[PDB]
């Protein structure tokens, strides 16, 4: 995958073995043409399920670090969570010379071991852009509830399997990407929606997939709605109480840069 | 390879079973606005600009949707 | 300029290291075992603990016996042994991971069940500095630790390219309602980089201690498990910063299952927490002199 272009930023999401970092020079150029100045760059990815197949700088976190350091020398890498299990790698660069107001939001989900009754609908022997066929898939699986009529959506059913969808509503966006193969079942969800509590958003996604395990990472800005709630002892929708069928295995909290926080939680389904 | 990536590999090996890479890479760039910044920001560019960006990573756009705040593109290898 | 090499998956962590894998940049290593049941202070002898540390290249030089504590001092390491835990802290030239398996065998020979263990190193440099051996050592440390505790996991608290703690935690604590394994431990660690040589232990209560190691770029390392320390971390750190006056500081505070905002003249570099599934939390913050 997805490319979200906004007034003040770009968000490029890719999967497979695509060498994402190759497009940094052109993004920098795209900012200089309109007379902008890069102030904030983040590179992030859930740990790869098959790291030995990644190419270019992505074959190791040291290579991703060195590559990003060659362009953003002051950036800093982080690893959140168990390194030999579910975790996130983050590289963060910032050149904020003029203090501003940070009220954005970011909610990402990674899900594995998807419902077997659902994976049936993510298969297809032909390529299908957004049309009547995909509408059947969205209703047959439950994506219609996550992406209701108030969103502008456009999806793609892959051949032989694979599903992607992008949704937008005003300045907010929503994206999902599904890999339904039984032996490597995976699904992803991301959104920048403002919400005082993500439980219903998250549970809505879990109802579709009902995964064996999943991770949720939440970037909290100081001046956002969820930010004020989090910094006042309030629940934000990722606490264990909202997932009785799941057991929290590990959780991390990091102020990666002053005033900005990130929360990650790994959930494993109970027996 | 480095020890940290070595640990991450062993965790993936223990979950391996003889395979597409679902987990994604995410890049985000936010720019500052100056006096001479285009009033439309990055939205001033046409789809020509963003298509050349996707070419750098050896992908292509399959569909497009835009509104008054955001341009959305679906990509495929 | 790469090609694909169809090869076998290593069947063990040791095969992965040898096949797919300046001096060590860390400042201190720390190895800890906790027991499913408290251990008679005297059942494990000083001789047996010393033979374990011989596997890591350390020779016993001094040892003292106190109420609920046995202290063993080596050339580059300090070992504390109480009824609830064994904790050894050493310089980075000590291959402390070589004592993991022998130490576990010793516990095994005494019918002592280890249900929680940790291996921790405090680094100033990044493990991705290829001119250094830090990465090769950490890979060997991981081999021994993961080989002994397949259920354990490694973690990296803090910026990988700045002051941070890499630690490995195995949690096999039996938490069945009918279990008598309570978790109200205190652990507070203060690492002080570039201060302005000794290994000391001070005991104020039975089974509770304060240890201080000073070594080398001079650095001092303070640890305590005293319940009284958990009520006033602010006071003790200020006394340490005054006596040592370091450039950078790294704090670690344990919040056990049964239960740091600003330092004088120091700016916060990083702040974070690792909440383990077992309910306990490890809090960490790094600081740099203003
Ligand atoms: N938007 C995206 N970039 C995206 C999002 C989510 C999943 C996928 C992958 N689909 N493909 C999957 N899940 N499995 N592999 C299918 C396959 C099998 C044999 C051959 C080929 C091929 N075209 N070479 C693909 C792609």
């Amino acid at each position: 995958x997805s490319l979200f272009v906004m007034k003040d930023r770009v968000i490029l999401i890719t999967c497979g073995t695509i060498t994402l970092l190759n497009c940094v020079p052109l993004i920098c150029e795209a900012v200089s043409t309109v007379c902008g100045e890069v102030e904030w760059v983040s590179f992030m990815h859930k740990n790869y399920s098959f790291p030995w197949e990644q190419k270019g700088p992505h074959l190791s976190m040291a290579e991703e670090f060195k590559t990003l350091r060659s362009h953003f020398p002051s950036g800093q890498p982080f690893i959140f969570g168990p390194i030999d299990s579910d975790h996130y790698f983050l590289y963060f660069h910032s050149d904020v010379v003029q203090p501003s107001c940070s009220d954005d939001a970011q909610l990402s989900m990674t899900m594995y071991g998807l419902d077997r009754n659902q994976t049936k609908h993510w298969y297809s022997d032909k390529m299908l852009p957004t049309g009547p066929e995909t509408a059947v898939i969205r209703e047959a699986t439950g994506l219609s509830e996550v992406v209701d009529d108030s969103w502008i959506l456009h999806d793609l059913q892959y051949e032989p399997c694979g599903y992607s969808i992008n949704a937008i509503r005003g300045s907010e966006y929503q994206t999902i990407h599904i890999t339904p193969e039984e032996h490597c079942s995976f699904a992803s969800y991301e959104t920048n929606t403002c919400a005082l509590n993500y439980s219903k958003c998250i549970c809505g996604v879990l109802r579709v997939f009902d995964p064996e395990r999943f991770s949720v990472i939440v970037f909290i800005d100081p001046d956002s709605a969820v930010g004020k709630s989090y910094h006042s002892g309030g629940t934000i929708g990722v606490e264990p109480e909202y997932y009785p069928n799941y057991e929290a295995h590990h959780r991390t909290v990091n102020e990666y840069t002053p005033g900005h926080w990130v929360l990650k939680v790994n959930y494993v389904k109970r027996a | 390879k480095d020890s940290l990536s070595l640990m991450a590999m062993w965790g993936s090996i223990a979950r391996f079973d003889p395979s597409f890479e679902g987990p994604e890479k995410r890049l985000e760039v936010i720019m500052r606005v100056v006096d001479g910044t285009h009033v439309s920001g990055l939205l001033a560019h046409d789809d020509d600009v963003w298509q050349k960006v996707i070419d750098a990573i050896c992908a292509h756009i399959v569909s497009r949707e835009f509104n008054e705040y955001i341009r959305s593109y679906v990509l495929s290898e | 300029t790469r090609i694909n090499q169809q090869t076998e998956c290593p069947s063990s962590v040791h095969d992965l290291v040898s096949c797919w894998g300046s001096t060590d940049s860390g400042l201190e290593k720390r190895f800890e075992l906790n027991f499913a049941q408290p251990v008679d202070i005297g059942t494990v002898t000083v001789k047996q603990l010393a033979s374990v540390m011989e596997r890591a290249g350390e020779s016993l030089r001094q040892n003292s016996a106190e109420l609920g504590i046995h202290t063993l001092k080596f050339d580059r390491s300090l070992l504390v042994f109480t009824a609830k835990q064994i904790v050894v802290r050493s310089s980075v030239s000590v291959m402390l991971h070589e004592a993991v398996h022998p130490m576990l065998e010793l516990m095994r020979s005494h019918n002592i069940i280890v249900d929680w263990a940790s291996f921790m190193r405090v680094n100033y440099g990044s493990p991705w500095d290829m001119t250094s051996e830090t990465s090769d050592i950490m890979a060997h440390e991981y081999a021994e630790l993961k080989s002994a505790f397949p259920t354990g996991h490694p973690y990296l608290a803090g910026p990988v390219d700045r002051d941070h703690c890499f630690y490995f935690v195995y949690d096999g604590i039996d938490r069945d309602p009918s279990s008598c394994r309570r978790e109200n431990d205190v652990q507070i660690n203060v690492y002080m980089y570039n201060v302005q040589e000794q290994q000391l232990l001070v005991s104020h209560c039975a089974g509770e201690y304060e240890t201080l190691r000073v070594s080398t770029h001079p650095f001092a390392s303070f640890e305590t498990n005293a319940v009284s320390a958990a009520s006033d971390i602010t006071k003790i750190v200020n006394g340490l910063l005054k006596k040592f006056y370091p450039e950078r500081v790294l704090l670690v505070l344990l919040q056990d299952r049964d239960a740091m905002d600003r330092l004088e003249g120091f700016t916060v570099v990083h702040r974070g927490a690792n909440h383990f599934g077992g309910g306990y939390v490890f809090h960490q913050a790094t600081y740099a002199r203003s």
